[PDB]
RNA sequence: GUAACCGGAGAGGGAACCCACU
């Protein structure tokens, strides 16, 4: 889900960019550290807004360093055992069907599949059917998704979804 | 660095910003004798050193 | 990989993976040539410098020039008993090259080693792979290589392309069942270079390649000089886009140049996206400037030339030999 | 123990605001004519990509001003402050599909009361 | 412009006692 929060972080600059512009330096750093950055904690960092407050920098000592505690507001996507949000389709696959959400990715399982979509390889687009023929999932469709289970790899999320509950399919 | 270490007013290690070592007595590459502005160099004691 | 020629692909030959006969004929290559280390045995020239276009006058040479082709040696041990070496040591079994015996045009040759080259030559628009023996190093158990360079020349010419026109003169050779042609490259002397460079083929010739009249010497032989255009130009990079930014630095990446057998990065290149596709993969670049740009990919290749490699084509584009540059140096003799 | 159903939340993530898609799209745009201009800045994220097409596609009303108008007038009715933005986003057409996508609301409000906020709701869909 | 042919490998115990130096 999306959120707006004010977070905490220290930078470490060179000595060679205090220049006559710091802060702006700083900000270009803090934004290439954090921008697309995911932590399992509070999840995907899609965008830096403002900063709140730059703090005095500290000279590490023996070290040309100089740290700086920054605030900043940023807006992130964790997401939850319960809630619910729809997803896009990216492949179609025996395994299981792809869907993208947001920056993250997760896939629907058979088995968490109803039964009552079956499977049509033979379609010149795989797809995703009924025996009644009427709904139809495929490539590229937008669809609802229940996120049950979450992972981290490599500091990044990726989760998993179930699809047995009603009303919960096709847009 | 070009001097090396068997002439006295050289150099022993050459560091670079990876924190890679290079041994100037033994044999270095022309190739990594050449250095940025980012590395260090461990000359030797010199005349005004404290 | 193991690619015989690339562009074309020649019937009957096949590379073999079998390990028996990949193990003897490796190891007896290494026996024709007496070669100290392993994988590839033959003769490997140098790019010329100021250093190297002085040998010429204190010694006499006969030229050829560079045509585009890839390093390959031919072993003749039997009827079928040819195997085919390139620069990787990799071999290829080829079926249908027969080597007549010049004595008993029923006997075929055995126990010879040929130096040459795999040539895609457009004739009447279509590729004909052609091969050119401009070396040859062993001849049924006779140590041809210890010859002069004309005594080899004329063994290649009479003893290997003569004896097998005679049998086509009498059809039991057939020029078209045969993969692909065999040739000797042709050689002239110094002075005949020169009219090479009111030059009517400048567009068409790839360089020069300069063979000194001495004794077969295998692996790197510094006095075989190769011409190569400085406009031209080299080297195999393998490259890995790297995000190098240091601690308290602004992250950037960049293109790390590497070299085969230097641990370190050779060299620094313009990292781009339209340069991102061959992560990891190597690359032949140019250094026009002082910055290394990409002209190919070289899928074939899987390893970076050698850092001496690296070295001695950085000193050849540092001094650019041109063909009026060298043009009149020979002129004076 | 984190349940979006019974409302349990981090303590250091308790007090952030949460947003929709339409206000984090006009956010993101906002980001990326500053970026566009000022030149000499590093080239946007896949991530940012991803995100800003995404709530393109997902975006239910463009105006600005309908955000805040949305805003205040569900915020006006008690509600807990994470189900303002899933229940804008979601959109749903009948009370009964309100209750069964968020079970929060379930016995919270009347009948009534939550399809008229959903008509509103849809009132305001551009 | 070859399958770098090895990659420069140096790190080399310790405890005890004795003598000696400032």
């Amino acid at each position: 889900m999306f959120y707006h929060i004010s977070l905490e972080h220290e930078i470490l600059l060179h000595p060679r960019y205090f220049g006559p512009n710091l802060l702006n330096t700083v900000k270009q750093k803090l934004f290439t550290e954090v921008e697309g950055t995911c932590t399992g904690k509070y999840g995907f960092v899609i965008a830096v807004t403002t900063i709140d407050n730059i703090g005095a920098g500290v000279i590490q000592p023996g070290r040309g360093f100089v740290l700086y505690p920054v605030k900043y507001k940023a807006i992130v996507f964790r997401p939850f055992k319960g809630e619910v949000v729809d997803a896009v389709v990216t492949q179609v696959n025996k395994v299981g069907l792809f869907t993208e959400i947001g920056p993250m990715s997760c896939f629907i399982s058979r088995h968490s599949i109803p039964s009552e979509m079956e499977f049509d390889p033979n379609s010149n687009p795989p797809c995703y059917k009924t025996m009644d023929e009427d709904i139809v999932i495929q490539q590229d469709d937008e669809i609802r998704l229940k996120i049950v289970g979450t992972r981290v790899d490599k500091n990044d999320i990726f989760a998993i979804g179930s699809l047995m509950d009603d009303y919960l399919g096709l847009v | 660095v070009r001097r090396g270490n068997s002439q006295y007013p050289g150099a022993k290690y050459i560091i670079r910003d990876n924190g890679d070592r290079i041994d100037l007595r033994f044999h270095p590459k022309p190739s990594d004798l050449h250095l940025q502005t980012g590395y260090k160099v461990e000359r030797h004691m010199c005349d005004g050193d404290i | 990989g193991a690619i015989f020629l690339e562009g074309v692909t020649v019937k009957g030959v096949t590379q073999v993976t079998t390990q028996p006969k990949l193990g003897e004929v490796q190891q007896k290559c290494h026996q024709f040539c007496g070669w100290e280390g392993s994988g590839f045995p033959g003769a490997q020239p140098v790019s010329m410098d100021k250093q190297n276009i002085k040998l010429l006058d204190l010694k006499p040479y006969k030229v050829s020039w560079k045509a585009d082709g890839t390093r390959y040696m031919m072993l003749i041990d039997g009827t079928n008993e040819v195997f085919m070496i390139d620069r990787d040591n990799s071999v290829f079994h080829v079926s249908n090259l027969e080597f007549p015996f010049r004595k008993d045009l029923r006997m075929h040759l055995s126990n010879t080693l040929l130096d040459g080259e795999m040539i895609i030559d457009r004739v009447n628009g279509q590729a004909v792979p052609r091969y050119l023996i401009y070396d040859i190093i062993k001849f049924n158990s006779q140590p041809v290589g210890d010859c002069d360079f004309n005594v080899r020349l004329q063994c290649i010419e009479r003893e290997i392309i003569s004896p097998r026109h005679e049998k086509m003169k009498t059809g039991l050779i057939d020029k078209t069942q045969e993969p692909f042609s065999v040739r000797n490259k042709p050689f002239f002397d110094i002075c005949t270079s020169r009219k090479l460079l009111a030059k009517e083929v400048s567009h068409e010739m790839d360089g020069l390649i300069f063979q000194p009249t001495g004794k077969y010497k295998p692996g790197r032989c510094d006095d075989i000089l190769k011409w190569k255009p400085p406009s031209l130009n080299s080297v195999d990079f393998r490259l890995k886009i790297t995000r190098m930014g240091g601690e308290g630095l602004l992250p950037q990446n960049v293109g790390l140049l590497y070299v085969g057998g230097y641990e370190r990065p050779f060299a620094q290149i313009k990292v781009t996206k339209e340069l991102k596709q061959y992560d990891n993969k190597i690359i032949e670049c140019k250094f026009e400037n002082n910055s290394w740009v990409f002209m190919r990919q070289r899928t074939d290749k899987s390893f970076p030339n050698a850092y001496n490699t690296a070295m001695a084509v950085c000193n050849s584009i540092s001094n650019p030999v041109t063909k009026e540059m060298l043009f009149e140096f020979i002129d004076r003799c | 123990e984190e349940d979006a159903s019974q409302l349990i939340f981090p303590k250091e993530f308790e007090t952030a605001e949460t947003l929709l898609n339409s206000e984090v799209h006009m956010l993101l745009e906002h980001r990326k004519q500053q970026n566009e201009s000022a030149e000499d800045e590093q080239e946007l994220s896949e991530v940012f990509m991803k995100t800003l097409n995404y709530t393109a596609r997902f975006s239910r009303f463009k105006n600005r001003e309908t955000i805040a108008s949305v805003r205040s007038l569900l915020l006006q009715k008690k509600l807990h402050k994470f189900e303002l933005a899933c229940l804008a986003n979601l959109c749903p057409e009948t009370a009964e599909e309100s209750k069964a996508l968020i079970p929060s609301l379930e016995g919270r409000f009347e009948d009534e009361e939550l399809q008229q906020i959903l008509d509103d709701i849809q009132t305001k869909r551009s």
